[PDB]
RNA sequence: GACAGGUAAGUAUAGGGAACCCACU
């Protein structure tokens, strides 16, 4: 529901909703990134 | 928004620290007017900035 | 003051250091693009003729000047934005800046009333901007600034970004224009043929190619005839001269021959006079030419007018196009004929087509100039049509509406995207290949791609002559680097020091010549020609001279002083002939060379010291060039230059070989290219192995770019632990291999061990692999976008649910999020949905259009980026990283053409070991070396051991006498090792010593992108093609392997008829049909009702089932479409 | 003759707009010319325009059979991309016979 | 994707016999011991000990395939002796070797530590 | 090289062994030879296939 | 990009040596002297140190994706 | 009216093509 994205320029967190035009509310910058998942992740140290 | 003829960063007269505001002179008046609406609210270096035509020498009775 | 040889090594290398600091590696690309933007665009605009219209009202519409902004991008609100080059890459934008012009529309209706209005900065399109160029926004940015902008400082630029795809323009070879080349073609009806591809400085008209052939012997003599543009027949040369206005045979021979005392020439030309005698008048000759024209005009007047136009404009344009240029044209034609006569009599050698000095390299400058010229012509035509149609009704028009910026913008984008250099509609007629996608596999690959060259000859040609390496290519093109495939010899690369001229105006040179004793061609009389020296400037014979020696001395002095003649200009004096040719053309390749006077270099210890202190005193390579110690030389000038390897040649000798040197190599190793440079001891290998290494280096994995962490490149490979090679050619200092090494130094033992390394295979240390040896990561970028093309049907990212959407596989969508996008740090397998997308239909009202992970692949989602494409649509790119541990089948290679797959991996205890605990990381069968002649490999291993023990970096610069095997062996022995690198190894399994002593030592290896995991593939009844029901193609589509024609033939030889039948019919596309027994045609068979009917015979009982391949059925149907009856007699 | 859909299959596109075969487009052109000529016949039309329609129909049919006859213009699908005639389908390597049989 | 798990080298899979015995019919008193999840270490020590044994007419080992972790030991004894007995005694002697070496190494390490 | 030189070095005779290394001219000539071989391969492949 | 933790060949820990090696180099020791001081006898480890290129600084030159 | 807590009733937990280019054996 929240869908926090990190803006490329200002590196700011911000919610984005579906159908919402992609634009950082803070800097008007159109490139964002999904935050690292919360799922459990493991790596055998091989 | 357009080519910049000159850029002026104001500094403290005695302390020398950056004031935080500057005057930008574009080559064409239209480039300025094009920037008036879009520039206001921009984010430079993580801090929001506002932009309005400098009225210090345009608006009568401005200070 | 001088430089002793010991100092000379370091001195020459300092010189090269300064050169590369000044220039960079893609200097030719950047300079060509900068010159294009700066000069050529304005030149084209001015050359464009103003458009006048008549409805009466007449308009002018003349263009004045161009103004080019910087790369800018607008959103819906109209906000221009500075597109980070990274931003364009990410959002699939195009890095281009808007272009503008000034237009003056003057109207006249009556009473010469001028309505001159001017519209300034009229937007006319966008021009893609080569990165790092003058006009790119990254120009002159500090390394800190680039790091801030997320741009690798080492990135050389020199490429465009079209829709986020990096593109690079490959220089295209071509015959030099404005030149006379005589070729002997016995195969044709011509004993010899002079040819000139004349072409004005800048002209939308392509090069006009004119031929002057001599008919093969066998009425009485041999006749000379010229083929002209827009003429389908040859013309007697005397007829051409008379048309030019020279009836007196005395005058014609004065123009052609210059020494009438040559009865050989004069008799040989007599037959042409005999052939062309009746036409004695210029008007008669013009009428003759007009009649010979493609569409001769019935009127003799119009025929003569057409012929005169053809002569004045289409013939030797570079000589002139204006009237009164007839004397110049006649003199040039006479010179061409003179060359033909000399070649025919053998007095002058035939020109060699492959001689590289007779070629030019269209860099991004000229190519874009040509494209833009065509596109500007189209834009002017469209504006003309628009204005004409509006003024036809008396009403005026708006030039702004008339202008279609889309013409220029879309044409440039399409050309640079598809590589089809030409109009979009003429895709086939255009030549593809140009504008390849930049190869970002490694830094070496990228540099080689940026410095690539291409021959447009065509891969289909089987002529080995053009493909062969040519002598002229010395120092200009890397002799080793070349594709080994069908394109061998056709695609080349620039030698390190190579450089391509961007061209320049010859006006100052002409002015200096006029000031000088040079005499104008028209001014002089024919007599003086015989002894004087002709002077050509870009093929334009301007005049003659009387003291060519001192004239050349003056020219060279001027160029060295950088006064009137820029460095690029080339000057050649053919002493045996009487010609001096000066070239300021663009595309002329050229390399620097140290000047030699008497027998001493002009370079001096003071110059070396100033260069050493270049950082502070700011002394630079440009300052060297200005001082005139060094000088650029192209191939044509090289033909006359006498050159020395090193100052050692200048050193006096008991028997002086030359004693008259004029130049000296900066360093012989410079003749190599980027890829060939990384080879240590290349001069100790069989050349084909150097050629192979030139490509395996491009494939090596490393750190292709510093800022890879942000680039969402489609495919990328990154090695975990790159290492600069222990043995390094000095040249890699400038390839920056140290910054971005691609490979690891590995202890390699060249021994036979369990046989698993046989036949170009290599055993690998499993323990090393566990410790991270050659481990790498493979990044793959998927991209998707939701399109709202139509209200009826639109796409959306979401986490679809079976109850609503219908087209769901059994794959689980839980990995997705509420936005239809997977999140970083999420494990993923093949055929696993990663971008949940849906489309609104015209299990209801929604069809799945999700993007799954590629089959058989696996990894973890590196990161996700969400943007809006050019049309605001949501557009997501997902980069997924998979850790590739080297394993059996993965490709590895040394720097010496020695590649192999990992046959097997043995743990450390299994691997053999020295008296010390050392075990080889890799073992390679000795059988590679004998036939391969990769002695450089062994020398590299030896010196690597030496350097590792010594705590230094070995120097494997190719032609370095100071380093040799004996010295290396002595050094190695000094460190308590066998002087030849051998060692006593113990079998790992049994501990027993090995009767032989194994050669072992460090060596730089590199892991090539081709891994077994990306090639393994298998199929059992997968999806099939739609047209024919045969198995799909390609492993990405779960395709099937091709049982080809030779496989069929081999099975035929085996006699395995049943296996062949299974392979081609039952395992590919079994099919059944019903056929009328009477007419033998497929019949309608409703198997449900068992209703079998042939309409033609109206029968129903006499139908036979027949099993055949679906491909055969399709073939029969296609034939019957061709109206053939492949009747099918089951009886 | 008119080959069936299977010979000239139309592929349902990612967009709802189905994509038609090259043979389908050529047949559409031929049908258009045929209907035009049939109209110009059923209603009196200049013998010259009748001849022109005949010439165009002949060219279209000939290209459909083979889109490589020397001298003649090449049938051009759109954006200047030449069609693929049946003769080209069957011509050589990568064809029905060598490529698929 | 096909890479076998590392533990597979030494971990007996479910229902795997550690060692299997067969009689080499070609000659008498000859046995083949197929040992799973073992390698040249054990193969070589056992072969050397058996060779030391005089009654052993034949003793040796081999690895049928390096990618597989199985070894085969062929042992032929005199008629008055059993390959099984020879194998057992060789293992016992190697165990005694290891015990003696262990204690002597302990003594030496201690003594070096004191000085 | 001086003009009209028909000597071994001038016309491309490699007087040095692979171990001894090659002077730049010899290296260039050897590259020419290798290129000849590669071209021969790349053409004979298609000729013989046909 | 970063100094490997172990020598690939023999497995000797070297990850805790890169900073000291750089310190010695700026202390003007020759590379061989620095390796000897760190104790890297085997030329496998000597290679591990000599040939290493620490790209991690260039990587760190870029700002993180997140503030 | 709003808002915070609880009880009851209903809902929700089928596959492309061509072209071109690059690279590979
Ligand atoms: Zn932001
Ligand atoms: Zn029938
Ligand atoms: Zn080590």
């Amino acid at each position: 529901q929240p869908m926090i994205y990190i803006c490329g320029e200002c590196h700011t967190e911000n919610e984005i909703k579906s159908r919402d035009p992609i634009r950082c509310r803070e800097c008007g910058y159109r490139i964002m990134y999904k935050k690292r998942t919360k799922r459990l992740v493991v790596f055998d140290a091989r | 928004y357009g080519p910049i003829k000159r850029i002026h960063m104001v500094y403290s007269k005695r302390s020398g620290k950056p004031r935080g505001y500057a005057f930008i002179e574009y080559e064409h008046e239209r480039d300025m007017h094009s920037a008036y609406k879009h520039a206001d609210g921009k984010k430079i270096d993580g801090r929001r900035v506002l932009v309005d035509v400098e009225r210090g020498r345009t608006v009568k009775g401005w200070r | 003051d001088e430089i002793t040889p010991d100092l000379w090594q370091e001195a020459c290398w300092i010189v090269i250091s300064s050169y590369f600091d000044e220039k960079g590696l893609v200097r030719q690309q950047l300079d060509s693009f900068d010159e294009f933007i700066q000069m050529s665009v304005q030149r084209i605009v001015e050359d464009a003729p103003p458009i006048d219209l008549q409805a009466p009202p007449r308009y002018l519409l003349k263009f004045e000047q161009i103004y080019l902004s910087k790369p800018t991008h607008w959103e819906r609100d109209g906000a221009p934005s500075p597109m980070m080059p990274n931003e364009a890459r990410l959002r699939n934008l195009t890095y281009s800046a808007p272009l503008y012009v000034d237009i003056t529309k003057t109207v006249i209706k009556e009473g010469e009333e001028q309505l001159q209005t001017q519209h300034q900065k009229t937007f006319i399109g966008k021009i893609p901007i080569m990165l790092r160029s003058t006009y790119c926004l990254l120009n002159g940015l500090t390394d800190r600034d680039l790091c801030e902008l997320n741009e690798c400082p080492l990135d050389p630029g020199g490429y465009f970004i079209i829709n986020g795809s990096e593109k690079v323009l490959i220089a295209q070879e071509k015959m030099a224009t404005n030149t006379v080349y005589v070729f002997a073609k016995k195969d044709s009806k011509y004993a010899y043929t002079g040819e000139c591809r004349s072409c004005l400085e800048n002209s939308s008209r392509p090069t006009s190619t004119i031929w002057v052939s001599m008919l093969a012997r066998g009425a009485i003599g041999q006749r000379i005839v010229a083929t002209l543009p827009y003429i389908k027949q040859e013309v007697p040369i005397i007829i051409v001269f008379r048309a030019l206005g020279f009836v007196s045979d005395r005058d014609i021979l004065e123009h052609i021959i210059y020494d009438f005392e040559d009865p050989e020439m004069m008799e040989m030309v007599k037959p042409s006079l005999d052939e062309a005698f009746v036409i004695q008048e210029q008007n008669v000759a013009l009428n003759f030419i007009g009649s010979r024209g493609a569409k001769p005009g019935v009127t003799k007047e119009k025929r003569i007018k057409y012929a005169k136009e053809v002569l004045q404009k289409e013939m030797l344009p570079h000589v002139g196009v204006s009237d009164f240029c007839e004397t110049k044209k006649a003199y040039f034609l006479g010179y061409m004929v003179h060359r033909l006569l000399l070649a025919a009599l053998g007095r002058r050698e035939l020109d060699d087509r492959d001689h590289y000095g007779n070629k030019r390299l269209d860099l991004a400058g000229p190519l874009l100039a040509f494209l833009f010229r065509g596109m500007f012509k189209n834009l002017l035509k469209e504006v003309r049509i628009y204005a004409q149609k509006f003024i036809d009704r008396g009403k005026d028009f708006n030039l702004e509406l008339a202008i279609k910026t889309r013409i220029i913008s879309d044409g440039l984008k399409y050309s640079l995207a598809t590589g089809n250099w030409g109009d979009q509609k003429k895709a086939h007629q255009a030549r593809a290949g140009v504008s390849q996608v930049l190869n970002r596999l490694t830094f070496a690959s990228t540099l080689s791609h940026l410095r690539r060259l291409n021959s447009p000859i065509g891969r289909d040609g089987k002529l080995a002559k053009p493909r062969q390496l040519h002598n002229t290519l010395w120092g200009m093109v890397c002799p080793a680097e070349t594709p080994e495939g069908h394109a061998v010899g056709l695609v080349k690369n620039l030698a390190l020091m190579a450089y391509i001229s961007v061209g320049s105006q010859p006006s100052p040179i002409l002015e200096f010549l006029e000031e000088w004793s040079m005499e104008n061609l028209e001014e002089i009389s024919p007599a003086a020609i015989a002894d004087a020296t002709k002077i050509f400037v870009n093929g334009c014979w301007v005049g003659i001279h009387k003291d060519p020696e001192q004239l050349m001395n003056t020219l060279r002095k001027l160029r060295r002083q950088m006064d009137i003649i820029v460095s690029e200009v080339s000057m050649i004096r053919d002493i045996r002939e009487r010609e001096i040719r000066i070239y300021t053309d663009a595309g002329r390749i050229c390399r620097p060379l140290l000047i030699v006077e008497k027998q001493k270099l002009l370079l001096k210890k003071r110059h070396i010291d100033q260069l050493k202190e270049r950082e502070y005193n700011n002394y630079s390579w440009q300052d060297l060039v200005a001082s005139g110690v060094v000088e650029y030389i192209d191939t044509l000038e090289e033909e006359t230059v006498m050159l020395a390897m090193t100052p050692d040649d200048l050193q006096e000798k008991e028997v002086a070989y030359c004693s008259t040197y004029t130049h000296c190599e900066i360093h012989p190793s410079m003749i190599l290219g980027v890829c060939a440079s990384i080879i240590p001891f290349p001069d100790h290998n069989q050349s084909p192995r150097n050629t192979y290494q030139s490509a395996m280096g491009k494939q090596a994995m490393g750190v292709y770019i510093t800022n890879f962490h942000v680039r969402m490149d489609t495919l990328a490979h990154v090695l975990y632990y790159p290492q600069k090679p222990l043995v390094t050619t000095r040249s890699m200092e400038y390839l920056r291999f140290r910054e971005l090494p691609a490979g690891i130094n590995s202890i390699v033992a060249i021994a036979s061990y369990t046989g698993y390394n046989q036949e170009d295979s290599v055993i690998m240390n499993r323990s090393a692999v566990d410790r991270g040896f050659f481990r790498s990561v493979f990044y793959r970028s998927y991209k998707e976008q939701e399109s709202k093309k139509g209200f009826d049907q639109e796409e959306v990212f979401e986490k679809p649910t079976r109850e609503t959407c219908q087209g769901m596989r059994h794959a689980i969508y839980d990995k997705l999020d509420d936005d239809g996008l997977i999140a970083p740090g999420v494990r993923v397998s093949g055929d696993d949905v990663i971008i949940g997308k849906t489309v609104t239909l015209p299990r209801y009202t929604k069809r799945d259009c999700s993007t799954f992970l590629r089959t058989s692949e696996t990894g973890i989602v590196d990161q996700v980026m969400v943007t809006l494409n050019q049309e605001g649509y949501k557009f997501c790119k997902i980069r997924v990283r998979s850790v590739r541990i080297p394993q059996i089948g993965d490709k590895f290679a040394s720097r010496h053409g020695q590649k192999g797959t990992c046959g097997i991996q043995y743990r450390q205890e299994d691997m053999p070991f020295t008296c010390e605990g050392i075990t080889p990381d890799i073992i390679i069968n000795p059988h590679a070396i004998p036939s391969r002649m990769t002695i450089g490999h062994l020398i590299e291993c030896l010196q690597g051991k030496v350097s590792a023990n010594k705590g230094e970096i070995g120097d494997a610069t190719p032609f370095n006498d100071a380093v040799n095997v004996q010295k290396i062996s002595n050094l190695l022995s000094d460190y308590g090792y066998h002087l030849r690198g051998n060692e006593v190894l113990y079998n790992g399994f049994t501990g027993r010593k090995i009767t032989s002593q194994i050669f072992i030592g460090p060596t730089y290896y590199q892991r090539l992108k081709h891994m077994v995991d990306d090639k393994i593939h298998s199929r059992a009844r997968g999806p099939i093609q739609i047209l024919n029901r045969q198995p799909m193609e390609g492993r990405s589509r779960d395709g099937g392997l091709r049982f080809g024609e030779m496989e069929r033939d081999c099975q035929i030889a085996h006699g395995a008829a049943q296996f062949l039948r299974e392979r081609l019919f039952e395992a590919s596309d079994p099919y059944q049909v019903h056929v009328c027994n009477l007419c033998g045609i497929m019949a309608i068979a409703n198997t449900r009702t068992h209703t079998y009917e042939c309409r033609g015979c109206r029968n129903k009982t006499q139908i036979s089932l027949v099993r055949m391949p679906y491909a055969c059925k399709l073939l029969f149907q296609e034939l019957m479409s061709m109206s053939i009856a492949p009747r099918m007699m089951s009886v | 003759p008119v080959p069936p859909l299977s010979v000239r299959p139309a592929v349902v596109m990612q967009g709802s707009a189905r994509n038609q075969d090259d043979l389908t487009h050529k047949l559409a052109d031929i049908v258009k010319i045929n209907n035009q000529l049939r109209r110009n016949e059923q209603n009196g039309a200049a013998a010259h325009v009748i001849a022109e329609d005949v010439k165009l129909l002949q060219f279209h049919v000939a290209t459909m059979v083979d889109n490589e006859l020397p001298g003649l213009p090449r049938a051009m699908q759109k954006s200047g991309r030449p069609l693929k005639s049946l003769k080209q389908r069957l011509k050589g390597k990568e064809g029905r016979v060598r490529g698929n049989l | 994707m096909n890479a076998p798990p590392a533990f597979e080298s030494f971990l007996l899979f479910e229902g795997e016999k550690k060692i299997t015995i067969n009689k080499d019919t070609k000659v008498p008193n000859a046995c083949l011991f197929t040992i799973n999840k073992e390698d040249h270490t054990l193969g070589n020590i056992i072969k050397s000990q058996l060779l030391k044994d005089p009654q052993v007419l034949f003793a040796g080992y081999k690895v049928p395939h390096p990618l597989e972790h199985k070894i085969i030991i062929r042992v032929q004894t005199t008629p008055d002796y059993s390959p099984q007995e020879a194998f057992t005694n060789a293992i016992t002697d190697l165990i005694s070797e290891l015990s003696l070496l262990e204690e002597r190494f302990r003594v030496a390490i201690k003594d070096k530590q004191e000085g | 090289f001086i003009k009209d030189d028909y000597g071994p070095e001038s016309r491309g005779f490699v007087e040095n062994s692979y171990l001894a290394g090659l002077t730049p001219t010899e290296f260039f000539f050897h590259a020419m030879g290798g290129r000849e071989g590669l071209i021969d391969t790349a053409v004979k492949t298609a000729e013989t296939g046909y | 990009m970063i100094i490997p933790v172990r020598c690939f060949t023999c497995g000797k820990i070297v990850g805790n040596k890169w900073e000291a090696y750089l310190g010695l180099l700026q202390a003007e020791y020759t590379e061989g002297d620095a390796l000897d001081a760190l104790g890297l006898k085997r030329y496998c480890c000597r290679r591990m140190l000599l040939a290493h290129v620490d790209l991690i600084e260039k990587l760190l030159n870029y700002a993180p994706l997140e503030k």
